DNA sequence: ATCAATATCCACCTGCAGATTCTACCAAAAGTGTATTTGGAAACTGCTCCATCAAAAGGCATGTTCAGCTGAATTCAGCTGAACATGCCTTTTGATGGAGCAGTTTCCAAATACACTTTTGGTAGAATCTGCAGGTGGATATTGAT
DNA sequence: ATCAATATCCACCTGCAGATTCTACCAAAAGTGTATTTGGAAACTGCTCCATCAAAAGGCATGTTCAGCTGAATTCAGCTGAACATGCCTTTTGATGGAGCAGTTTCCAAATACACTTTTGGTAGAATCTGCAGGTGGATATTGAT
C-alpha cells in the first residue's frame, strides 16, 4: 500500500519525500513532487541500465561493470551531455584514434 | 615523490589519451600540472575533514572536493 | 544505518535485463548517477520556487527543473513518465 | 633480427590502454605523493583507502582528458608530437589558467 | 500600494566614502556591486549549507561560514576575510 | 526597554547584520541559523566589497574620473590575481575587456 | 505582426571584425563570419530557450531581465548588471 | 600622395581602439531583432523587457569576444596571425562547448 | 604486391576464487487517521512598460579596386624521440598486531526558535547638485615613402 | 636619416542627464519573556589504518641505433586589408494605446503536525557462479627482402 506502488514505480517515493524535506530545499513540498522526482530518477536510471546491459551483452559478458556504463554513457549523444562533467571511475575511455596518426 | 609518478606511466596515460609521439619535455610539465591538480583537490578535501574535526581524509571528503573543483566522481559515494 | 538506492536500482536492472546482473562497484556508480540527478534536480526546483517567491517545491517545479536539466528526448521521456506516475498516483 | 617501425609500437600501445580500465599510475607511489601533499595541510593525517583510490581515480581521468585535449593542439599545429606548449594551450583555453 | 525593494546600495556607498571619500560611483557601477554580494552571499550560504549538511547539523553557524569562506575564496583574500569575520564575531559577542 | 543597538553596530560593520541574517533564514540553507553567522558574513562580504572599491577607485584616479564605472570595476577585477580567479566565470556589462595584443601580432 | 527571417545576417561582417578584434584578432579569413553566425545562434538559442522556460513557469508573457540572468547563470555565464 | 597604411597597421589600430572602449559593438535594433526571431520560434506572443534584450547582447558580445580571444591563441598556436573557423572549433572543442 | 620469418592477436576451452546472490531477522522509516494551519490560486484592477508609428539625419553597412604579404606547398637534414635488449630494485601483497579514532551514549547548560510589541533603519520619490560627454584646437607622436 | 600625412593626445569648456541629498512613512529589525533543541564533553568500543617484515616479480632505469618528424628556408598564387564612393536603415525623439505585470483580498484544497501502527530496508551469515587468467593452435599484421 506504499506510496510508491500506489505511483506504480520501484523507485522509494517515501524516501524521495523524506530527502526532499530534509534536504533544504523549499520550506514545504507538494505531494506529487516525490512520485514525479522519483518517476524521473528511475526512468532515467531504466536508460542507462539498458543500454549499459547492451554493452555486457555485446561483449560476451553478462555481468554490468563500469566500462559497461562508461561505454553506454559516452556512445549515447544525450546522456554524454548529461553527464559530461562527470568521471565514472573505472570506466576508461571509448577507443579512438585521430585519423592523422595512423599509418601509410 | 613526485618524481615517483614516472615516465612510463605518464606514457601510458598519453596513450590512453590518444597521444602517438611524446616531446622529451611533457613528462615534467605533467609532473606539474598533476601537482596542482592534487594540492587543489587535497586542500579542498583536508579542509572538509577539519571541519569536520577528524584526522582522516575520507572518500567523502575526496568526492566533496572534486565536486567542488568541477570534477565530480562517481563510484565512492557519490 | 547508511542506506542506498541498490535495492531500487536491481530492481529495474530486472525489468530491463532479467539475465543481466550488476557488479559492487558498478552498483556504486549508479548510485553515484542517482544522487547527483537528485541533488540537480532538487536544487534547480529550489531555486525555481525561490525565483517565483513560492515556499512549495511542486511537481510543476520538479517538471521544470527536467525540462532545463535533461537534454531533448531525455526531457520528454522524464516528463512522460513523471506526469504518468502522478496521474496514476492520484486516481487511486 | 626483428624491429617495428618507430609509432607501430605506439599505435599498439593506444588500443591496449584505450581499451582497460586499470589504474595506469603505480598505486605506491602515488599513495605516497598524495600524502606528501596533505602534509602540507594538515598534519599527521590518516587517508581511508577508498580516499587515496578516489583521488587516483579522479587524477588519471584528468590527465587522460588532458592529454587528448594537448594532442588535439598539437595536431593543430601539424604535428604529431605534443609538447608542453600544447599542455599549456589546453589549460588555458579550459580556463585552468 | 509601492512595492518595495531591498538593495545593499546604501552599504556599498558607506564602504566607497570609507576608502575613497573623494569618489563617486554611477547607477551602472552599483548594479554591479549589488550583484557582486548577491553572488558572493549565495555561494558562502551555498557552501555553507552544503558543509553543514554533510555533517548531519541542522544549524550552520559561523564556522560553516568559516569554512566556506575558505573554500571559496583564493588566498589572501581568504585570509583577510576570515579575520574580518572572527573580529567582527568576537566583538559583536564580546558585546562590543 | 533599553534603546536599541543595531548588530552591526555591535559587529563594527557597515553591511545590515540583520538583513543578512534574514536572507539566511528564508534562502533554505538550513533549518536553523546561528547568531554569529550572519555577522561573520556580513563581515566578509563587506571586506569584499571594500577591496573591490579600493581598486576600482584607484581605477577611476587612473583614468581621471571621480566617479566608479563598469569599466573600472572590470580593470580592477581582471588587474588582481585573485579577484580575477573568484569572477572568472562573472561577466561585468560595460566591462570591456584589458587592452592586451599578442606580441607575435605587432609590427615585425 | 511581420514575418521575422534571415535575422542573423543583421550580424553584419564589419560587426563581427569589431568583436574580434576586441578580442584581440589582428586577420581573419572570409569564413569566419558564417562560422561566428553559427555559434552565436546556438549560444542565443539556448541561453533565450532557458530564459523563456524560467518565463512560462512563472505564467507570464513577458520574459525579463532576470528570466535571462537566471538563464545564464544556468548556462554558467553569470550577468552582472541587470540584477537591478 | 596618396597616403596608406600598410595592411595590419589599421587592424592593430582597431584592436587598440575597442581594447579600449566598453560600448556594444553588434548594431541594437538587427540584434533584438534576431533575439526575436529565435524567441518566437520556441514560443509565439512572447513579449521582452527592453532590458532583458540589453542584458543578452551583454552576453552574446561577451563571449563571442572571449571566444575570439581563444581562437585567437589557436591560431597563433598554428603559426598563422589569420583567425580560420578551424580555430574557433578547436577553442570550442576544448571549452568543452563541443568535444 | 609477394615471399618469408617474426611477433601479435584471437578464438575456444577450462578450473576456482572472489564476489554475487540468496536467506533469516529486527529497528527506523513509511503509511494511517485526525485536526488544523496556510500557501498562493481566483477574482479584480491599478498602471508600469512594451509594441508601434512617424520622421528626419548621418553614422555605417555595402561593394569594388588593388596589391601587400600571409598561408600553403616543397624540400631537406639535423637530431629528437621510438623501439629494445639488459640488469636491477621498488612496488606488490599478505599476514600480524597494535592502536589512533570515527561513532555512540547520556546527559544538560548555552544557544535558537517563537509569539508579540515597540522602534527605527530603508526605500520611494521630490529637491538639489554636478561630473563629464561632446566639441574644439594645437602639441605629439606614429607611419610609411624618397 | 628626413619628412609629409594622419592619427593620437591632453587640457580647457559648459550645460544637463544622471548622481546626491532631503523627506516621509512603514516594513522589518530589535527588545523581551518563554519553550526547545543542540552540539558538545567525557567514556568507551569495534575497527579500519599505519607499520614492519619479507620475500619475488614484474616494471623501470639505461645505453644504443637510427627512422622519420619537426623546423628552417624558399616560393608564390591570391586572400584579405585599406580606401572610397553611395545611400540605406539604424538611431533618436515623442506620443499612444492597452497588454499584462503587480498589488490586494478572499479562502479552500492541500500541506504540516502529531500519535500510533506496520512494514521495509540495512545487516550479517550462507549457497552459488561469472570471469579472470592460462593454454594452445591458428590466421594476422609487420617489416625485411626479390
Ligand atoms: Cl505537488
Ligand atoms: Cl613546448
Ligand atoms: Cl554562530
Ligand atoms: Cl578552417
Ligand atoms: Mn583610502
Ligand atoms: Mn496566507
Ligand atoms: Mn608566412
Ligand atoms: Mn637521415
Ligand atoms: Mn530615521
Ligand atoms: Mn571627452
Ligand atoms: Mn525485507
Ligand atoms: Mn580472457
Amino acid at each position: 500500500k506504499t506510496r510508491s506502488s500506489r505511483a506504480g514505480l520501484q523507485f522509494p517515493v517515501g524516501r524521495v519525500h523524506r530527502l526532499l524535506r530534509k534536504g533544504n530545499y523549499s520550506e514545504r513540498v507538494g505531494a506529487g513532487a516525490p512520485v514525479y522526482l522519483a518517476a524521473v530518477l528511475e526512468y532515467l536510471t531504466a536508460e542507462i541500465l539498458e543500454l549499459a546491459g547492451n554493452a555486457a551483452r555485446d561483449n560476451k559478458k553478462t555481468r554490468i561493470i563500469p566500462r559497461h556504463l562508461q561505454l553506454a554513457i559516452r556512445n549515447d549523444e544525450e546522456l554524454n551531455k548529461l553527464l559530461g562533467r562527470v568521471t565514472i571511475a573505472q570506466g576508461g575511455v571509448l577507443p579512438n584514434i585521430q585519423a592523422v596518426l595512423l599509418p601509410k | 615523490n613526485i618524481q615517483g609518478i614516472t615516465k612510463p606511466a605518464i606514457r601510458r596515460l598519453a596513450r590512453r589519451g590518444g597521444v602517438k609521439r611524446i616531446s622529451g619535455l611533457i613528462y615534467e610539465e605533467t609532473r606539474g600540472v598533476l601537482k596542482v591538480f592534487l594540492e587543489n583537490v587535497i586542500r579542498d578535501a583536508v579542509t572538509y575533514t577539519e571541519h569536520a574535526k577528524r584526522k582522516t581524509v575520507t572518500a567523502m571528503d575526496v568526492v566533496y572536493a572534486l565536486k567542488r573543483q568541477g570534477r565530480t566522481l562517481y563510484g565512492f559515494g557519490g | 544505518r547508511k542506506e542506498s538506492y541498490s535495492i531500487y536500482v536491481y530492481k529495474v536492472l530486472k525489468q530491463v535485463h532479467p539475465d543481466t546482473g550488476i557488479s559492487s562497484k558498478a552498483m556504486g556508480i549508479m548510485n553515484s548517477f542517482v544522487n547527483d540527478i537528485f541533488e540537480r534536480i532538487a536544487g534547480e526546483a529550489s531555486r525555481l520556487a525561490h525565483y517565483n517567491k513560492r515556499s512549495t517545491i511542486t511537481s510543476r517545479e520538479i517538471q521544470t527543473a527536467v525540462r532545463l536539466l535533461l537534454p531533448g528526448e531525455l526531457a520528454k521521456h522524464a516528463v512522460s513518465e513523471g506526469t504518468k506516475a502522478v496521474t496514476k498516483y492520484t486516481s487511486a | 633480427p626483428h624491429r617495428y617501425r618507430p609509432g607501430t609500437v605506439a599505435l599498439r600501445e593506444i588500443r591496449r590502454y584505450q581499451k582497460s580500465t586499470e589504474l595506469l599510475i603505480r598505486k605506491l607511489p602515488f599513495q605516497r605523493l598524495v600524502r606528501e601533499i596533505a602534509q602540507d595541510f594538515k598534519t599527521d593525517l590518516r587517508f581511508q583507502s577508498s580516499a587515496v583510490m578516489a583521488l587516483q581515480e579522479a587524477c588519471e581521468a584528468y590527465l587522460v582528458g588532458l592529454f587528448e585535449d594537448t594532442n588535439l593542439c598539437a595536431i593543430h599545429a601539424k604535428r604529431v608530437t605534443i609538447m608542453p606548449k600544447d599542455i599549456q594551450l589546453a589549460r588555458r583555453i579550459r580556463g585552468e589558467r
